[PDB]
RNA sequence: GUAACGGGGCUAAACCAUGCACCGAAGCUGCGGCAGCGACGCUUAUGCGUUGUUGGGUAGGGGAGCGUUCUGUAAGCCUGCGAAGGUGUGCUGUGAGGCAUGCUGGAGGUAUCAGAAGUGCGAAUGCUGACAUAAGUAACGAUAAAGCGGGUGAAAAGCCCGCUCGCCGGAAGACCAAGGGUUCCUGUCCAACGUUAAUCGGGGCAGGGUGAGUCGACCCCUAAGGCGAGGCCGAAAGGCGU
RNA sequence: CCCGGCGAGGGGAGUGAAAAAGAACCUGAAACCGUGUACGUACAAGCAGUGGGAGCACGCUUAGGCGUGUGACUGCGUACC
RNA sequence: GGUUAAGCGACUAAGCGUACACGGUGGAUGCCCUGGCAGUCAGAGGCGAUGAAGGACGUGCUAAUCUGCGAUAAGCGUCGG
């Protein structure tokens, strides 16, 4: 059966984070964080924490073996930006967002 | 006595957008541009009942030519020694019994040839 | 200079396509402690080519 | 509770210093180099 | 850059004369349907039948309609057997359109015939909000400069201790009046702010701290100048002055 | 109760008619950005459509073929105000 | 059966397109109302040297922002409900 853990409101760009998140679509939970731990990128922290999660719910709430579990599905999205102010030449002004994402990661042992 | 606009405009767009399904980029999603593309493909349409006609024409002109040339004659003499014998089969017939049988285009050919005598 | 049309979003995807980045699959295993390293580089609690190294 | 408030009232903030910003007098001066197609 | 047949190619696939075939348009004919304007007959209105002819269109004139909010018909009719709204599918009118139904939705909606309009948007370098592109590109604010050991910590290049090195030294040092108003000290926190991280901070929160007969204001005296009882002027307001 | 920094954010349990009403909280559209499935695409030149038209996949079907999606190849074709 | 030739040729997707299914962002649309707009019918058409209109600082068990109040300071006396 399937189970989910999320991180919402990451703070994070979406398109940074997807580049991790492609090397680990459809590897065993092992070899997913075996690759994570070795990936020197802020984003695989954040990865690394959310797949732990969630091996750990599949485990307490449903039922066990996390010796065949596989990650099935993950994916990312944007979520609310917030915006600042960064002043330029000669009084000029100019907006900055600061995106962030929400993070999801689906463990089945099928 | 004020009336708002919101409800109608809505449909009156997902009217136009759902005629523009399958139009590549933009041209399926904003509707500044689907809705010039859709007035194009209406003029086109149009256009094109007129130009149907004439493809098929000249298709069976074609057949007919190619299959007349293999029993020794042109076409143009064929078809005039059709008429000198008063035959009225119409060019898409023609062309079918070309294709799906021989022996009758030939019967068709032999007389032709001597009403041309 | 500026854009004159702005590109596609498939524009956007095909210049994209040498941004993936690769896995290492280099894992090796400790002669002696048995713990995964990278090739050439001591593990975690100091142990290279199986001889005890500083290990602070 | 410093979480989901200073956040999003700082981010108000900003709006009003990007219109009070163009406020500013943008003359230029003129165009500094001869006329495109002067006299 | 061939380029003074559209090309390929052509001694006829060139040019005169004659002839017969065939191709070729939304033109004409055939079949089916719609709408006018007349004529002719029945009902002699409408309702019809039999004919003839007509239908490219800017500025512009004339004639017909669809839909939206509100008032009467309304204590009427439809509404958990699921209203408005949102989202697909299927039918049918020449059109603006209409009807039925699956899923969301969880409380209101209006036959029919009349009345009144803030009555229909793609454009106006139109107004307000949201989201893109260039792009994970340019930049991160003086070229005075850093190296190592230990500590705390989930995590240390940037914090705290220690050693070495480098820079300023009529200043990049120590004070005062303006100006500012708690930024000062201690303990705690790291989600926003700090152009990176942060255990750190002029950041959040909670406590504490500024003692005068002699220093400064206040006080006594006047300069430039201000106000000004009476007073002199001036439509009013007011101006100048002892 | 569990993962985590005695975090933030999650997955359970529980209240409620409803938590996809969970405090950024009635309903929740469009531009914009994603995951999955089916077909096409690496010898090919242009307002990207329209008229023909193989092949593939799915559904129905008693043949016979219909319906949905895609679209190799070919004729014509220089946006709107 | 083999060995040679000559001819034809399924299968790839780094990425991309269309359709469909499921999401995120954003806040339109529908439905609401102690908030406004325009009026009929009555009232009153002034307050102040017994110190006005408007303010400053204070006032609670706890410290403040609103609402009241004035060192008798979220209140004091008397007559009625």
């Amino acid at each position: 059966m399937e189970t989910i853990a999320k991180h919402r409101h990451a703070r994070s760009s979406a398109q940074k984070v997807r580049l991790v998140a492609d090397l680990i679509r459809g590897k065993k939970v092992s070899q997913a964080l075996d690759i994570l731990t070795y990936t020197n990128k802020k984003a695989a922290v954040l990865v690394k924490k959310v797949l732990e999660s969630a091996i750990a719910n599949a485990e307490h709430n449903d039922g066990a073996d996390i010796d065949d579990l596989k990650v099935t599905k993950i994916f990312v999205d944007e979520g609310p930006s917030m915006k600042r102010i960064m002043p330029r030449a000669k009084g000029r002004a100019d907006r900055i967002l600061k995106r962030t994402s929400h993070i999801t990661v689906v463990v089945s042992d099928r | 006595a004020r009336v708002k606009r919101g409800v109608i405009a809505r449909a009156r767009h997902k009217k136009i957008l759902k005629q523009a399904k399958g139009y590549y980029g933009a041209r399926s999603r904003v509707y500044r541009v689907a809705f010039q593309a859709v007035i194009k493909a209406g003029q086109y349409a149009y256009r094109d009942r007129r130009q149907r006609k004439r493809q098929f024409r000249q298709l069976w002109i074609a057949r007919i030519n190619a299959a007349a040339r293999q029993n020794g004659i042109s076409y143009s003499k064929f078809i005039n020694g059709l008429k000198k014998a008063s035959v009225e089969i119409d060019r898409k017939i023609l062309a079918d019994i070309a294709v799906f049988d021989k022996v009758a285009f030939t019967a068709l050919v032999e007389k032709a040839k001597a009403a041309l005598a | 200079a500026v854009q004159q049309n702005k590109p596609t979003r498939s524009k956007r995807g095909m210049r994209r396509s040498h941004d993936a980045l690769t896995a290492v699959t280099s894992l090796s295993v400790d002669k002696t402690s048995g713990e995964k390293h990278l090739r050439h580089h001591i593990t975690a609690d100091g142990y290279y080519r199986g001889r005890k190294v500083i290990a602070k | 509770m410093t979480a989901n408030s200073r956040s999003m009232n700082l981010s108000n903030s900003v709006a009003v210093t990007v219109y009070e910003a163009w406020r500013q007098l943008g003359y230029k001066g003129s165009w500094w180099w001869p006329r495109i197609r002067g006299p």
